[PDB]
């Protein structure tokens, strides 16, 4: 509930204030120190204050003048909505000297084939106009730094996935998306699957971890130290996390992991935040195939296909903190168990607290 | 799983 905090520039900060901004809502908050993090954000959005200047703060922060060519490029469902945003953005941006433009084309489309060859930081617009002045090249994509989608629910869910799509492909790799949207539903949410990559998803609604969409084995293995032996079997090739219910036990599979050709990523509770948010940073990168740590931030997540527990926690309730979709919203995958003779009572409890079955480890892939 | 390819600067 307060922008001072959130270390924006000055010259925008104003533009907040002077815009008649009140304080943001927890929300919007998270979504924006989010965005500027430089992650991919789905927010789910609701009739209220900041709807859109929410993410047109955002974009404006990462706004760097100085280049003089468009670094954001925000999508929208009509060329009115999307005026409405570079008015927006404008009044926002009035004193950072920022340079917007609608394509409202909108005749005179070349007033717009003008105005975006004369530079523009941010730009807006239909998906369609947009790759018309991708097609007409009068929109230069090399230096995107971030794309959002306005109203996905309007435009994404009702005809534009293909118009959407087509300017995707013509940007920078992994740039950054935001998909804001009063609606997620669950056509729109594999979309995201297809141009995200491990996003923060703030929703209103709240949303549970179930069990149920997770095939969860385990390998008898069964005396540790045959537990990375029985790893190393394993892996044999993406990504995946792999718990262990101690910092000791991190440090020594990592030193490990790591005389072994396996690329690794350690962390533990005891560790400053932005430290393990640093580690993180590159794991997501994908410059880390094997994430291995303690749970602390367990009750984390980052989206990953299979996921391991080299130990097994003694609170049961741990167990879905390291796994678990989802609830709507997120990925099926795998879990994998490590249990010793002496932890299979362990497993067996677990098993129980969650009502669900925990086959033995069948070697093949799915 | 869409890719940034069409692509060049």
């Amino acid at each position: 509930p307060t922008f001072d905090t959130m270390g924006l520039r000055e010259d925008l900060l104003r533009g907040i204030y002077a815009y008649g901004f009140e304080k943001p809502s927890a929300i919007q908050q998270r979504a924006i120190k989010q965005i500027i993090k430089g992650r991919d954000v789905i927010a789910q959005s609701q009739s209220g204050t900041g709807k859109t200047a929410t993410f047109s703060v955002s974009v404006l922060q990462c706004l760097d003048i100085q280049v003089r060519e468009t670094q954001a490029l925000i999508l929208a469902p009509t060329r009115e909505l999307a005026v409405q945003v570079q008015k927006g953005l404008l009044a926002l941006g009035d004193y950072m000297n920022v340079q917007c433009h609608a394509c409202i084309g909108g005749t005179n489309v070349g007033e717009d084939i003008r105005k975006l060859d004369y530079g523009q930081h941010v730009v807006a617009g239909t998906p369609g106009r947009v790759f018309d002045m991708i097609r007409r090249r009068s929109l230069r994509t090399r230096a995107i730094k971030m794309l959002v989608l306005d109203e996905a629910d309007e435009m994404l869910n009702k005809g534009f996935k293909e118009q959407i799509y087509d300017v995707y492909r013509y940007l920078p790799p992994a740039t950054q998306v935001v998909l804001i949207s009063a609606t997620l539903p669950h056509e729109i949410l594999e979309m995201t699957n297809k141009f995200m990559t491990d996003p923060i998803r703030i929703l209103v609604k709240r949303d549970e971890l179930t069990l149920e969409g997770i095939k969860q084995f385990f390998v008898a293995v069964e005396r540790e130290e045959w537990k990375f032996d029985t790893l190393c079997d394993l892996y044999d090739i993406t990504q995946a996390v792999i718990f262990c219910n101690t910092k000791r036990k991190v440090d020594w599979l990592t030193e490990k992991m790591r005389e072994a050709n396996f690329t690794v990523s350690s962390m533990h509770g005891d560790m400053p935040q932005k430290e393990r948010e640093s580690i993180m940073k590159e794991f997501r990168s994908g410059a880390s195939r094997v994430l291995i740590s303690t749970d602390v931030w367990a009750r984390d997540v980052p989206q990953v296909s299979l996921i391991i527990n080299y130990d097994l926690p003694n609170n049961r309730e741990l167990y879905i903190h390291r796994i678990g979709r989802s609830g709507r919203y997120g990925r099926k995958g795998v879990a994998v168990n490590f249990v010793k003779n002496d932890d299979i009572r362990v497993l067996r409890d677990i098993e129980q607290y969650y009502s669900t079955q925990i086959d033995e480890m069948p070697m093949n892939v799915a | 799983r869409w890719e940034h390819d069409k692509f060049r600067e």
